[PDB]
């Protein structure tokens, strides 16, 4: 679709490598570590999808 | 003092250990966008230049 097809997504980075045939329905934000992140933040607290 | 956009200042970096963390000593920048790589695992690889 022209600038669409948002229903198909992926994950560029995750907190840990997935196990064989492991499925993860949640999409929580990865923690930054060097700065307390609850909502939106910088270094490592971007949206994974 | 930074240079103009057409005369963009280019600097070559080689033969030195690059600490990708000192890049986050200040933090209001809105566009920390990395293409092709992840901003977290930058310390897990090495490049020639």
């Amino acid at each position: 679709k022209v600038g669409g097809n948002y229903n198909y997504l992926y994950r560029l980075f995750r907190k840990s490598n997935l196990k064989p045939f492991e499925r993860d329905i949640s999409t929580e934000i990865y923690q930054a570590g060097n700065k307390p992140c609850n909502g939106v933040a910088g270094f490592n607290c971007y949206f994974p999808l | 003092r930074f240079a103009s956009v057409y005369a963009w200042n280019r600097k070559r970096i080689s033969n030195c250990v690059a600490d990708y963390s000192v890049l986050y000593n200040f933090a209001p920048f809105f566009a920390f966008k990395c293409y092709g790589v992840s901003p977290t695992k930058l310390n897990d690889l090495c490049f020639t230049n």
